[PDB]
């Protein structure tokens, strides 16, 4: 490494690793942390929280107009009483897609989104393409993951910049006469709840 | 901070890679999950960090290098590093002498240790959550339907005012009530809790773009004027 | 192109990396003299670029994490290949073969060739350079001493209007001329030559830092507006 | 390499030089380039310019009243007298440092440098740090090189963003009577032609 240049050399994956393992090591030694407090957390975000939350959450909304209605009223008091809050998901709302208005949440500045509704964000959601352009071009972006909407419809970007977090509720798409509301739920994606997609006919 | 974090409205980052869902896996690797484990673990006991302002401005303090190739999680484990060496928590000296210890010998074993009370401790976090919203005397500065002009200030400290959004015009959406304050919280100098709104900004303000986009970003009073 | 080169007023780059003069050697690998042969050479005979507008695009254009690691003569490497290719001067397959040959064998003898003639060419470009001044038939927009408000675009293309002068006031501190105009001459496009003025800009005004620094920031006619 | 993140995998430094080596090959092979003609590029931008020249213009205006006055009214025109022309110096403009104006230069975008009369410019010069920091805490960044200006000495940053090139023409310093022209021209520091340093008393 030339030292005038040590801004040009990442630290390796293995580094972090490494690092990642040096601090579970030394907080379990110190008292600070344990081999089922880390279990627990790991358990909760990768098995118990998942966008099957919110797709209940969706269901609901289209089956239930007295419910819809309330949840787009006061949807944190609403989802609280479902039960569907916690840590990233204390004040949650919910934006409604319309014929003419199209919702797509974002968090430019890292990440954000509401873990105790859709469980963890995708991939694509915190890296810097995403965060960079949705803002921006947001119809060129909803191209690229296939919905290209006409140049009527308004668009409406939500930047999470603060801890308030948001939801979109997809429309119930035509061809689901008479399926139940689980039937229903089957049918949102995740994609659908962060705004880059629509719900297609089963 | 004008970091590479805050990449709204940046060119050059490429397409984005879509996966279907059912293929977007959350972790390939146990450091990954290690790197949850650290953050809501330290953050229940309010260990380096007692919510996520002061998570957020160590990911925000990484070298740009590091940012852009670290994987998602290794911002989790540079944050987390951080905070704990700087509250006193963590030794420097210590923590890099056993990051050595792992990277030369990656299968040294990580000490077990049982501890129900802390995982309830954790449990509380996770479903009780933590909450910036506070009461203050002071009343909100603007009302719903306002247009107010944001400001033209660069924070070098943490803040959660988008570069995009800056020395814009926008209208008051929604007055959601005092929350504490990131770029003070995040340096660990009070809650000092200030009126949040949400703004709603037009494309052609933003970007000189006329057409039928807008976005909505969630501000905090002091980044923002009355016209 | 609001890309990862358009640093002016970013934060977290860190310490100026002093080197005193005299221990600060221009190359320490023979390939980044190849590279400066390789853009002054090109750009001699007018192959790949005509001038400096396409050789800097071809930088912008580089993935964020090349452009911060590469080094910078990996950046003159870069800005050839890409406009060799673009413009049919070399086929991209056919480079990336012989790149993987080098890669795998660096001991790989390049090919050795006498050009005397050539050599005056580039002789040329050396002494006589390729300045951008041009004359056109219509009058400057704006006067010295003009207060002016540069404008909120976001050029997707090439462009020499940096973010951080933005929206802003300044005073035009001298007419130039007419320069051939960036924003187009990267892309090919015609030199299609505007005034150029350089512009002065306070710190009050660029960051809300009230004190007696000021940037004085050249700019085409096309960047501003009057006030 | 995960396809989901092939952005956070640079190429390694050797993968530019791989490429530069086949793209001298290719160039030599279709009769675009000569061995001789990159070692004459080589030699004139390692060897024959170098900030000697900008020296030699900076001893001159402070040993000759009358040239120095010719060089701040019209300096394209006397540089090009002198021979200090050519390819990134075909517009250059000398700005003055007086006791209450200090000049430093910069390149934001890239790395403009008026090589016919200064040489290739400083490491740190086209590196990010110095670029992002100098246009908004140029004090901070001078105190660096060891450059402590008292608050009211004003700064001028010059962004060369266009082809425009500046060269500062620093103070003669005290403790310099008597020197000559070419005595004097050997204290002419390349960082002070950019303005990062003053020229120090001998
Ligand atoms: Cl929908
Ligand atoms: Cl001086
Ligand atoms: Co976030
Ligand atoms: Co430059
Ligand atoms: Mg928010
Ligand atoms: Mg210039």
């Amino acid at each position: 490494i030339d030292p005038r240049f040590p801004h040009h050399h990442p630290r390796p994956q293995s580094f972090w690793e490494a690092r990642a393992k040096a601090l579970e090591s030394l907080l379990i030694e110190k008292g600070h942390l344990s081999s089922d407090a880390s279990e627990r957390v790991i358990k909760h975000y990768e098995h118990e929280l998942g966008p099957m939350n919110g797709a209940k959450v969706v269901a609901k909304a289209w089956t239930d107009p007295a419910f819809k209605q309330r949840l787009l009223e006061d949807s944190e008091t609403v989802l609280r009483e479902l039960g569907y809050y916690g840590l990233q998901g204390e004040h949650i709302r919910v934006v409604e897609n319309t014929d003419t208005v199209h919702n797509v949440v974002v968090c430019t500045l890292c990440s954000c989104y509401p873990w105790p509704l859709l469980g963890l964000p995708p991939s694509w959601y915190k890296e810097p393409a995403y965060r960079a352009r949705v803002v921006k071009e947001p119809r060129q972006v909803l191209k690229e993951f296939g919905l290209d909407l006409p140049d009527s419809v308004e668009i409406r970007v939500w930047d999470s910049s603060s801890e308030i977090r948001f939801m979109v509720l997809p429309q119930r798409p035509e061809g689901t006469e008479g399926m139940t509301e689980e039937e229903l739920a089957k049918l949102v994606t995740r994609d659908s709840m962060i705004g880059v997609a629509k719900i297609e006919p089963p | 901070m004008n970091g590479i974090h805050d990449v709204g409205g940046m060119d050059g980052f490429g397409k984005v890679m879509y996966v279907k869902e059912e293929e977007d896996i959350y972790f390939t690797h146990d450091w990954e999950r290690l790197a949850f484990g650290l953050v809501a673990g330290c953050m229940a006991q309010g260990l380096g960090m007692k919510a996520f302002d002061e998570f957020r401005i160590g990911i925000e303090l990484m070298r740009p290098v590091d940012y852009l190739t670290s994987s998602y999680y290794g911002h989790w484990i540079a944050t987390v590093a951080y905070n704990l060496v700087d509250t006193g928590v963590l030794d420097e000296k210590e923590l890099d002498e056993r990051t050595e210890v792992f990277l030369k010998k990656p299968d040294t074993k990580i000490p077990r240790r049982e501890d129900p009370a802390l995982v309830k401790l954790v449990e509380k976090a996770l479903y009780d959550g933590l909450s910036p919203l506070r009461e203050i005397s002071a009343s909100p500065r603007f009302k719903v339907g306002e247009r107010i002009k944001t400001k033209n200030i660069h924070p070098t400290g943490h803040t959660r005012f988008p570069r995009y959004a800056r020395d814009k015009y926008g209208v008051i959406d929604e007055v959601y009530g005092a929350h504490v304050f990131p770029d003070d919280a995040a340096h660990r100098k009070g809650e000092n809790p200030q009126y949040l709104y949400r703004v709603r900004f037009e494309a052609e303000e933003l970007w000189g773009y006329k057409q039928k986009d807008s976005v909505y970003i969630d501000l905090w009073e002091s980044y923002m004027e009355p016209v």
